[PDB]
């Protein structure tokens, strides 16, 4: 246990336990699911409430006109990487007068989170970024980790009981290319409803959906314009 | 580095400094040496043993000059000696650039020990493990000073450091006296060096430097072999 | 260094006893013979091989070693 | 340890390269093999081994031959056995001691 | 224990365990091998598909430092992208100051000193990466280098990094290497990956191949992979 | 005994020792290597074997003989990564002597610069003391050849013939019986003793491939690494 204190100290087995503890901090946040078609990229999030009178903590946040991210884990590491994220987008907008491609922006994040995972007295960033956007060659769904291993995926889910969320995806991943937005979105929120207890699903207070498209800027809906998407659903069987 | 800067030497609950006491133990296990101030110049003598027959003797030196009238020997560990030599070499020059005048022997010991005392109080370093003996015939009367890793300094008529330094301390108290000459001082300096040395004493077993009012001078192994007649 | 049965009065050897051991040693003998057939243990198939190669085969096939003719481990 | 009770102190050490070659030729005596044996490449990978370690290499190389039921011994079973036995010497240390 | 915490303290027998721990952290990763023919260097990296886990083409461990210099990393992944950023940065300063392409002998030495520098202080840890360096030049030939986490850097004709290291290099020396052309070697490297790593450990695996040499005019690029497809066809002839 | 943190960092023991530096002297011995230096009347000879355990491992990238300047060569023992980083310290400060002072650096003045650097590793208590050893040769004007040695403790002294590596106590016991019995040293007299001292300690009678010989002589002051052909010429020369 004495070698499980600092980030610098290697293990005699060869596993730095501080990163392995930061993976547990991602699993405490609420679940969220992102996916993409050939022409669209939709990520759906789930909110929680601290109490009944308290409002629900928001998950999806706009970054640029095509890039928007989801969140899991801490909230200080959320806004600290968010301020770095908005900064880098408008810099290349100021310098090259073009939007950043999604892939090489995420490579800047893995370089950013690398230094506090190696030097002394610095925690890793407990964070669960799911990233969606357009470069010039279509939609992209990315996920990160506190170990800074970014993954070019097609559908993932991170947070609390995303174990069941992943299982729904591969038995419908072949359908996720030809279908358009009206059933692409409600394919995604059929995956959130198994990350839940069997008595509440989506009652217009805890779900948000962000869509980026070809002729579509990244748009976030919340609890009032989500209601057109929440119709046309079957209940959970038993 | 990072900026830790914390001193690793603190007080004991008894009220002592433990690491300085441990550094003096490394001085006492050093090579023996002796220095005698007798009324016209100062005689320094060390005890240089090559551990094998393969070593070169004209390469590594013990009696080391600082100015043309200031010499300096030690008893402690080898590599830490060469640090504060080069420090004291440069420190004698800023006196000479300012004042255009050769630095007095009391003036180095004010300044060399101030380097050495502050170095113990500073953060994240051990003290030195070297005691010194400093000589010089400044303004007629010669001088003989002794510093230590505790930062202090003294002024001896004749003293000895290294191994068996208390045995040569009793030897110098009986054999030496108030006044002598330079040639008598070398005779008793070898006599206290022969007290604790090995069997054969040649031109390479010992190495002797002297001060005069004509200046600091280091003896070659020819005359040391020549003075080795009527040994001790 | 043998254990023999001797008459009390005449002091004469009358029996040869089998040698007995310490009482703590006799507790170490196994008499239950449990059952833990190899299907119960899963995911350790390479280690099951290298145990059987080392121990079970010298217990059974002495000739397979001696035809190559070296040693058991 | 004073002389008179224990007179002469005889020192036994780890085998040299010729000595690792000779011990390997000893334990490779009664092995049904083929005429392909480079002993020199085995000793070149052999460093700091015991005499019992080279006994183990001759033991393990036969165990590769009992695998797939080849009663002969090929040369390539040895270099697998050398890398296995030298792998197991990540568990031992402090083998030298000063005399007396 | 008691001496294995920092990377600035020696053990009482004369080594540093923090470097020793990070070496076998590289050992737990999958197998990446490398080999050179007489006019080129061929890379080959086994990549494991877990269940789906990515769009195929994600996070390939065959990086690209310079126009004529390539990587083949293994071990930890995030620090390997850090060393790629150091090596791309170092080759740019040689271009700017000295006006021509970086020799592979210097590029190995400048990186290995940087890897060495994190093994001396208690403030930072040693790297958990190991990799390869392949290049080609008409004035130099084909060179292949190799860097451990401790910082030892020298040459090879062939090497292997990963779990299968000693078991994977036994069949590398079985080949001929001098007289071969690298296009023959491209279908050779496929079978060494395909022989090792039985699907008992992981059912799904996938092969990448990178390739620099005389046919590629000194420039480094990936193989035509979906094109010509003679890796997997010639490798699956190892059925008996 | 242990007191405070004497077993861990560079502080003094109660006895006056300090253990981290004398842990570093047996940090050399894990290299498994022995170097021998012999100075003669007008020549100086370095001789050191190498071990090449793999056929895939190259031949030119192994040699510890490191040309510092045109007139000064050196050999390295101890671990490899600490040895190479020691060399570019020596290459850098040899060039600074030419820029600051014009003329060529002596071989003795360089070992003052190295050992004062290696002092600070011992002297400060937050940095690792670089467990490798240093051996130089060179020709001086009006002084002939020289042989020096630097240490991780940071002290230097000249020699006449002195080995390093693992087998000092056997080689120096051989050379003391060899030097002092009134031997006149020609060129080949130094070379034949340089092989046969190592050939009796290790008891090999080697092929001409394992060893390397660096040489310097006052007829050609350039540092020179021999070729295996002329190594074989001197090797059969002592084979009467």
């Amino acid at each position: 246990n004495q070698y499980d204190n600092d980030v610098t100290v290697w293990s005699p087995q060869g596993r730095i336990h501080q990163i392995e503890y930061a993976m547990e901090a991602v699993k405490q946040g609420s679940a969220t699911v992102g996916l993409k078609s050939k022409t669209h990229a939709v990520l759906v999030a789930l909110k929680r409430a601290q109490s009944e009178l308290a409002a629900h903590q928001k998950k999806i946040l706009h970054v640029d006109n095509h890039i928007g991210i989801s969140i899991a884990g801490l909230t200080a590491d959320a806004r600290l990487l968010c301020n770095f994220m908005r900064q880098e987008c408008l810099d290349s907008r100021f310098v090259f007068d073009r939007p950043l491609p999604v892939s090489r922006l995420v490579s800047l994040i893995g370089s950013k989170t690398q230094i506090p995972t190696q030097r002394y007295g610095r925690r890793p960033y407990g964070v669960g970024l799911l990233i969606a956007g357009y470069d010039d060659m279509g939609p992209h769904i990315f996920q990160t980790c506190p170990s800074a291993n970014y993954f070019d995926c097609r559908a993932m889910s991170i947070g609390a009981r995303s174990q069941s969320a992943r299982t729904y995806l591969e038995r419908h991943m072949s359908e996720f290319m030809e279908c358009n937005l009206n059933e692409l979105v409600k394919h995604g929120l059929r995956a959130l409803r198994e990350t839940l207890p069997a008595e509440q699903d989506l009652t217009t207070k805890n779900v948000s959906i962000g869509i980026v498209g070809k002729d579509l800027e990244f748009t976030i809906y919340d609890d009032d314009d989500v209601s057109p998407f929440l119709e046309g659903l079957e209940e959970r069987p038993q | 580095e990072r900026g830790y800067s914390f001193s690793l030497t603190t007080f004991s609950p008894s009220g002592k400094l433990v690491q300085i006491e441990y550094a003096l133990a490394a001085v006492a296990g050093g090579a023996p040496s002796v220095g005698i101030k007798a009324a016209n110049g100062v005689v320094l003598a060390t005890e240089k043993k090559q551990k094998s027959i393969l070593y070169d003797e004209r390469s590594v030196h013990k009696v080391e000059p600082i100015t043309k009238h200031i010499g300096l020997v030690y008893s402690g560990m080898g590599p830490d000696y060469r640090v504060l030599v080069h420090r004291a070499r440069k420190l004698a020059q800023q006196y000479y650039l300012v004042y255009q005048e050769p630095i007095p022997t009391a003036q180095l010991v004010q300044r060399v020990a101030s380097v050495m005392q502050e170095y113990t109080q500073s953060g994240g370093v051990r003290p030195f493990g070297v005691s010194l003996l400093i000589c010089g015939w400044n303004e007629g009367r010669p001088y003989l000073f002794q510093s230590d890793p505790s930062g202090a300094y003294f002024a001896w008529k004749a003293t000895a450091m290294g191994k068996n330094y208390v045995n040569g301390k009793t030897f110098l108290e009986k054999r030496y006296n108030e006044d002598l000459e330079l040639e008598d001082a070398i005779h008793t300096a070898i006599l206290t060096l022969k007290e604790s040395f090995e069997g054969q004493m040649t031109e390479d077993n010992i190495e002797v430097g002297i001060c005069n009012e004509a200046g600091f001078r280091r003896l070659t192994p020819t005359e040391v072999k020549d003075y080795l007649a009527a040994i001790a | 260094g043998d254990l023999v049965g001797v008459n009390k009065d005449s002091y004469l050897i009358l029996e040869t006893l089998p040698t007995e051991y310490d009482s703590r040693v006799k507790a170490m003998e196994v008499d239950e013979r449990p059952t833990e057939q190899y299907s119960d243990i899963g995911g350790l198939d390479k280690q099951i091989q290298e145990l059987v190669e080392a121990i079970v085969l010298p217990m059974n096939h002495k000739e397979k070693f001696e035809n190559l003719g070296i040693q058991p481990p | 340890l004073r002389p008179g009770r224990l007179d002469r102190k005889i020192h036994i050490d780890l085998p040299n390269e010729q000595a690792r070659l000779d011990i390997l030729k000893i334990h490779a005596g009664p092995i049904t093999k083929h005429g392909e044996i480079d002993y020199e490449a085995i000793v070149k990978l052999s460093d700091g081994f015991n005499g019992a370690d080279l006994r183990n290499v001759c033991t393990e190389a036969g165990m590769f031959a009992i695998r797939a039921d080849h009663d002969f011994v090929v040369q390539e079973d040895f270099m697998k056995a050398v890398r296995k036995v030298a792998d197991s010497k990540k568990l031992e240390s402090k083998l030298d001691y000063k005399p007396v | 224990t008691g001496y294995d915490l920092s990377a600035s303290t020696f053990s009482p027998d004369g080594r540093v365990f923090q470097v020793e721990y990070a070496m076998k952290a590289v050992e737990n990763s999958s197998t990446a091998i490398g080999i050179r023919c007489k006019d080129g260097v061929v890379f080959g990296v086994e990549k494991l598909v877990l269940s789906k886990l990515y769009e195929e083409g994600s996070n390939k461990r065959l990086f690209n430092v310079d126009r004529h210099v390539g990587m083949a990393v293994a071990g930890l992944l995030a620090d390997a992208r850090s060393l790629a950023d150091i090596a791309r940065e170092e080759a740019s300063n040689f271009r700017s100051n000295f006006g021509y392409n970086i020799p592979l002998k210097h590029l190995a030495d400048r990186v290995a000193m940087y890897v060495h520098a994190y093994t001396l202080y208690s403030a930072v840890r040693p790297f958990g990466c190991s990799f390869m360096l392949g290049s080609y030049s008409v004035n130099d030939g084909a060179q292949l280098y190799m860097i451990d986490p401790s910082g030892v850097s020298y040459g090879y004709w062939g090497c292997a990094i990963g779990k299968a290291r000693q078991a994977a290099k036994t069949e590398i020396e079985k080949l001929q290497m001098k007289e071969m052309t690298c296009r023959d070697i491209v279908k050779e490297v496929a079978k060494i990956i395909y022989i090792v790593h039985d699907e008992v450990k992981d059912k799904a695996f996938e092969l990448e191949l990178s390739w620099v040499g005389e046919l590629t005019n000194g420039r480094h690029e990936i193989v035509p992979k979906d094109i010509r497809e003679e890796a997997e066809k010639y490798a699956k002839e190892s059925l008996k | 005994s242990s007191a405070g943190f004497d077993r861990h960092i560079t502080i003094f023991s109660p006895e006056g020792r300090l253990y981290q530096v004398e842990y570093a002297f047996k940090a050399i011995n894990q290299g498994g290597l022995t170097s021998v230096a012999v100075r003669g009347k007008d020549c100086a000879v370095i001789v050191t074997q190498k071990k090449v355990p793999d056929k895939l491992l190259d031949s030119s990238t192994v040699t510890h003989l490191f040309k510092i300047t045109e007139n000064i060569g050196c050999v390295m023992t101890g671990m490899t990564a600490d040895s190479r980083s020691q060399v570019q310290r020596a290459r850098y400060e040899a060039a600074n002597w030419k820029y600051k002072y014009g003329y060529e650096i002596p071989v003795d003045m360089l070992c003052k610069r190295i050992a004062d650097i290696s002092q600070v590793y011992t002297q400060n208590a937050e940095m690792r003391p670089l467990g490798c050893c240093m051996i130089l040769i060179g020709i001086d004007e009006e002084q002939g050849p020289q042989v020096y040695k630097c240490d991780p403790a940071g002290y230097y002294c000249g020699f006449k013939a002195t080995a390093a590596g693992v087998k000092q106590t056997e080689s120096t016991s051989f050379l003391e019986k060899k030097v002092k019995k009134k031997f006149d040293w020609t060129f080949e007299q130094t070379v034949e003793t340089a092989i046969t001292c190592l050939s009796t300690v290790l008891s090999i009678d080697f092929k001409p491939s394992e060893i390397e010989v660096g040489v310097v002589t006052v007829e050609n002051p350039k540092f020179r690494i021999l070729t295996e052909a002329e190594i074989d010429a001197h090797l059969v020369a002592l084979a009467e």
